[PDB]
């Protein structure tokens, strides 16, 4: 009656006819069906494009193998609904809102559209706020913005996953918040060792996790972010609790628009992308914010083609981001857990009028002993240490003290070594950091500043190794 | 003498009971033809992907559905098709057999036997476009696939169930890995535990026909074509033959990874199965993207790519390893189909022409090759041995600059390029030489226990080569604990130090020294 | 004096190095939006 | 048509074949002069979208059966001086020994101007 | 093309010509805006297939 049918199939773009009456909204989703026993599903088609003549151009989010033209196409009357709630916390999700773990879970949920607009003007906050995390690397060098948005260029075997159950553990303590993991073009074996990781973490009851996985047609990998973003406006705005939203590889969100807007027949713009790469970045990224007393704080991985920081892609995302965390392998391999590059992480709220005048004098002065250290660290390395002067010596020695004390016992060590992680007001890492450039701690042997906490943490380790003052 | 009225009367029971009733069928006409892309008016019913039948037993893939015509893509003999020709319906997607049958054979990217040695005994069929396994029906990747090749074994070690792309520019050895990586599983083939076979898949994608024949009789001289299967689309197929091909040897193999085997699997120049996509896409006239690429082609290599996994206990057990293989142009890793396959796969392996003219061979750059499993990848031995290895050639690197200056470098700095220096003559490898895991570990161990300090940089290759064998024909305990242990216990260590002292006092250099502390 | 004038010489190769990469990133994308160009145009000629 | 006569010379005289092409790459080329008039959208570089597979078409007839032998010797333009352009970059596929000459080697008067880091043989 | 039929005339007769073309660049570019202007499917730099 009021249904349509299938007339073009190219791949995953797929025309339908509907009656004069009964056209689709753009963006709505179709069901059709596939009954070749062997591939027998059921496509969800998108709407796209409006063709006339009744006709409508849909991006399938399953591959269209074994559908045929003339059967028939049932309308839902909204766009793509994911399941919104608590319940979604512990539990694996794709782009479209079907639990992956636990089949036919959250179908009696309340489900909300995925496409949605940003809050109003009136309702933005006019003043920028610092998120206090409790690491001191982050709280003093790197702060990061509540309702802002990080970027993360921690590469392999460099403790992203460990920083990132980190990041959920303090939200979900010390915000008495949530977390959202979207995996954008998500490999699936690495989805299933995060699924795994985050259940023996005990991290999964606070989080819920949104995969659209590489193996998928560009659709999904195009959808998934705006799934878990619903997810994290629900928890945002109707439970009232800060949300942690975790973008892994934004980049295949934004290559996923690119494929999605080739496969429509729009002309490419520069380099590639499609000609509404900025407008598709910008309806992604308004959303995460902060709003009326509660936020949505996001960490994004972010790829840059051929390292070109000028390329369309990381060019339009970091229009958007607010600090930038890069974990180092030189810094893992010191055993120095975040193992967060001090120099060649930034933040754009490490200013006087935010943190305030002694937060940026200590920040200042440790990353310049840090920059000098780095300075002297190659003729330490090939001529020896003590080729050096002794005012360089007192430099290096302080500059290790300050680079070891960086580290942290992070609350994902719990789970390894049985002791609480810990939790520094910034107000005493600032103390701290102070106390350690004016040379107060000078004496104290190196290993006492490995993976502790507060002053109170160091003079303890400081009296089980035989030294004070 | 040959069995002959066997023959006959084969044929005979073929015709006697020849049934083929008159059944009613969909029947589409071909409105064009050309290039190796047919239009068919008709078909009401076809649906995507579908095999069609041309006259001639011609066959053809239903790619393009619209209100007019049904695009197909013709899978060989183009030539006989005309305008007007009658297109009968399968009802049936691309599938091809599946079984054991199909160990030492080279077939079709259909099933179809082209080495001539009979028909393929097929257990069952097997559709191409079945899906991956969930997300939940996986498992963490943890028993070594080993190659065989030190540096790949060391550095980048892969996994059961782990994606590792072997990329480089042309001539670099790519194949060469590939090929010793089937050759290194001779003997758990040997050992018959289906614990620890390893089945392998060598797809050919777009090759000169006698570049396959010299893979095949690469593979047959080391003994290892009882476990391996071809499949081959030589550079004189269609279009559509390089664009299936990949599938079919992944169909294959699904199979056994289902059936709770472990299987290795190259898709050697995924580049030239992109290249006939964005032929096929492009005669198909789908809208082109960066460098004429339809746009599903990113699709095209993930949906491949990630069916090779590491299945659960509830499953089975089984793996899938796949071994892509990019072949870059003037080392632009930075080109599309690069990219897009390097986002895909678990770790890469960048082969360099550079260093494969100073004599590094495999020309694996280890600076930037990867592996994002790492050392779950191994087993004890190496991950002990080979934990010092990376940092090691990292201080090398960084130093070869102050090799005309090592008078005025620190002690540890000289120390540093010296072991360097012995590290990657340490790596270095001759061709379908592939050695055992046991073997691997001593070798690492002469590198990093310092046990090379002593012997001249020019002396490397041949001390360790003479001193395996020296402990393959005297002290075969240690390698034999290694193996059935998987770790090297300090007293194995101990042993093996005091080989290694009394084989130095043995051995003779080049320049007539000594090799002796 | 070789020390410090090494020192300068090193500063600037890192800056031409610097430059250098600047304008080849710049080339690379100029080349790809160029050949985008050309094969659209082909197409869009064609239809 | 030349390889035609070298074929019949091969399959069923079958002595010993020589067979020389002055540029193959002139294939390739009018094979692309004529494309778009056949109504094909363009490849990368404005090279027909059935590059490889005509180039296969061809290259696998230039060969030597089990126990006829055609000794093949080709000349391949390579366009600008650019070994990454598509058409030598596919003939580099099709060949067991292939010695390539250099502009930067034929500039400093060495003749043949073989450049012998990239020149290779099975 | 004109000046070449002249030159071919005397090529033929037996004697020995020179035809110099100045800028065949601009020749190029003449037929690319010919084959343009007449809607024929371009190809590199727009030049025509030919
Ligand atoms: N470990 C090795 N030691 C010495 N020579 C090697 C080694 N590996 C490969 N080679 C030589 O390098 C040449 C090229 O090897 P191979 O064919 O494996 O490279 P390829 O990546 O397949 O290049 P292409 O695909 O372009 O032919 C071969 O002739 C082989 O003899
Ligand atoms: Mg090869």
């Amino acid at each position: 009656d009021t249904s349509g049918r299938v007339v073009r199939v190219t791949g995953p773009v797929v025309d339908v006819e509907f009656p004069r009456g009964s056209i689709p909204e753009l963006f709505n989703a179709l069901h059709a069906e596939i009954t070749f026993e062997s591939l027998a599903k059921t496509l969800t088609l998108e709407v796209a494009q409006h063709l006339g003549d009744n006709l409508v151009r849909t991006i399938s989010l399953q591959p269209t193998d074994g559908l045929v033209r003339g059967v028939e196409v049932i309308d839902t009357g909204r766009s793509i609904s994911v399941p919104v709630g608590e319940g979604v916390k512990g539990h694996v999700f794709n782009a479209l809102g079907d639990c992956l773990d636990e089949p036919g879970y959250g179908e009696k949920f309340e489900h909300w559209s995925i496409h949605r607009k940003p809050p109003a003007f009136e309702e933005l906050e006019p003043r920028t706020e610092m998120l206090e995390t409790g690491l001191k690397v982050v709280d003093l060098l790197t702060p990061y913005v509540r309702g802002g948005k990080i970027a993360l260029f921690g590469g392999a075997g460099v403790g992203k996953t460990v920083l990132i159950q980190e990041m959920i553990n303090r939200i979900a303590r010390n915000f008495g918040g949530t977390s959202v993991f979207a995996g954008v073009g998500e490999r699936t074996r690495e989805g299933n060792d995060l699924w795994v990781e985050l259940a023996e973490a005990n991290v999964l009851k606070d989080t819920a996790l949104v995969f659209g996985q590489m193996d998928e047609p560009p659709g999904t990998r195009m959808r998934v972010a705006l799934s878990a973003l619903t997810m994290a406006e629900w928890f945002r705005d109707e439970q009232g609790q800060d949300v942690l939203l975790f973008i892994d590889n934004i980049f295949r969100f934004t290559q996923a628009g690119s494929e999605v807007s080739t496969l429509l027949g729009r002309m490419p713009s520069a380099v590639g992308y499609q000609p509404t790469l900025a407008d598709e970045m910008g309806e992604l990224q308004e959303r995460i914010t902060s709003t009326r007393g509660r936020s949505i704080t996001s960490m994004q991985a972010v790829y840059v083609p051929a390292d070109d920081y000028t390329d369309p892609a990381p060019a339009t995302t970091f229009a958007h981001l607010d600090a930038t965390t890069e974990l180092s392998r030189a810094v893992f391999s010191k055993g120095i857990f975040p193992a967060v590059d001090p120099l060649a992480s930034s933040s754009t709220i490490l200013d006087p009028s935010v943190v305030g005048d002694e937060h940026y004098r200590v920040a200042q002065e440790v990353i310049r002993i840090l920059q000098r250290y780095k300075d002297l660290q190659d003729i330490i390395a090939i001529l020896g240490i003590d080729e050096l002067s002794e005012e360089d010596k007192q430099l290096v020695n302080r500059a290790r003290r300050i680079e070891r004390f960086l580290s942290q016992n992070m609350m994902a060590a719990e789970q390894f070594t049985g002791q609480p992680g810990s939790t520094v007001p910034v107000k005493e890492t600032i103390e701290a950091f102070d106390r350690l450039c004016k040379g107060d701690f000078d004496h104290v042997p190196e290993q006492a500043f490995f993976l502790i906490g507060g002053l109170d943490d160091l003079a303890k380790k400081a009296e089980s190794l035989g030294a004070k003052l | 003498t040959i069995p002959a009225d066997d023959i006959q009367s084969a044929i005979e029971e073929y015709v006697s009971s020849f049934t083929a009733d008159t059944s009613r069928e969909e029947v589409g006409t071909v409105v064009d033809a050309g290039d190796g892309i047919a239009h068919v008016e008709g078909l009401p019913s076809v649906m995507t992907q579908e095999l069609l039948e041309f006259p001639g037993g011609i066959l053809g893939v239903a790619l393009n559905l619209d209100e007019h015509s049904v695009g197909a893509v013709i899978l060989g003999d183009f030539e006989n098709i005309e305008e007007g020709q009658q297109v009968k319906r399968t009802g049936e997607v691309l599938s091809v057999p599946v079984g054991d049958g199909f160990l030492g054979r080279v077939v079709n990217p259909l099933g179809q036997p082209i080495d001539g040695r009979g028909d393929v005994d097929s257990d069952t069929r097997r559709a191409l476009e079945l899906q991956a396994p969930s997300v939940v029906h996986r498992q963490g990747v943890k028993e070594p696939l080993q190659t065989g090749i030190k540096a790949i074994d060391a550095m980048t070690p892969i996994g059961r169930g782990q994606r590792q792309l072997i990329i480089g520019d042309r001539k670099t050895g790519k194949t060469a890995v590939c090929v010793d990586t089937i050759l290194n599983q001779r003997q758990n083939w040997e050992s018959g535990d289906p614990k620890k076979q390893v089945r392998c898949v060598y797809v050919a994608i777009g090759q000169k026909g006698t570049t396959i024949a010299a893979v095949r009789r690469t593979l047959e001289e080391g003994g290892a074509m009882d476990y391996t299967t071809i499949v081959a689309a030589a550079a004189s197929e269609s279009a559509g033959f390089k664009w299936l091909a990949p599938y079919t040897g992944s169909a294959i193999a699904q199979h056994w990874m289902y059936e709770g085997k472990h299987v290795l699997i190259i898709f050697d120049d995924l580049t030239k199965q992109a290249e006939a996509y964005r032929a096929i896409s492009l005669l198909l006239r789908r809208p082109p993207g960066r460098e004429a690429y339809p746009g599903d082609v990113f699709y095209l290599h993930s949906r491949l790519l990630e069916r090779c996994a590491k299945l659960s206990d509830d499953l089975g057990g089984g793996s899938l390893t796949g071994l892509p293989i990019i072949e870059t142009k003037a080392n632009d890793i930075s080109a599309y189909i690069p990219t897009n396959v390097i986002s895909i796969t678990d770790g890469q392996c960048f082969l360099e022409t550079d260093l494969f003219n100073q004599g590094v061979r495999p020309a694996i750059n280890v600076g930037v090759s990867v592996s994002r499993v790492g050392g779950a990848a191994q087993i004890k031995a190496m991950k002990e041995v080979a934990g010092s290895l990376r940092l090691d050639l990292s201080q090398y690197r960084e130093l070869e600059a102050f090799a005309a200056f090592a008078s005025d470098l620190d002690a540890a700095s000289k120390a540093q390029l010296e072991r360097g220096a012995r590290l990657v003559e340490l790596l270095k490898q001759p061709q379908s030489q592939p050695m055992p895991v046991e073997e691997q570990v001593v070798s690492i161990f002469l590198g990093t226990g310092g046990h090379l300090d002593s012997v001249p940089v020019e002396d490397v290759r041949r001390f360790e080569t003479e001193l395996l064998d020296h402990m393959r024909a005297s002290e075969e305990e240690i390698l034999t604990e290694i193996r059935d242990s998987q770790k090297l216990t300090e007293e194995a260590a101990d042993k093996l130090t005091e080989v290694i002292k009394n084989f130095k006092k043995g051995f003779a250099a080049t320049g007539g020294g000594s090799v002796v502390p | 004096s070789r020390q410090r004038a090494m020192k300068s010489a090193t500063d600037n190769a890192d800056d031409l190095i610097k430059a250098l990469t600047l304008m080849a990133n710049r080339e690379r994308q100029a080349q790809i939006t160029q050949e985008i160009s050309e094969i659209v145009g082909g197409a869009n000629a064609l239809a």
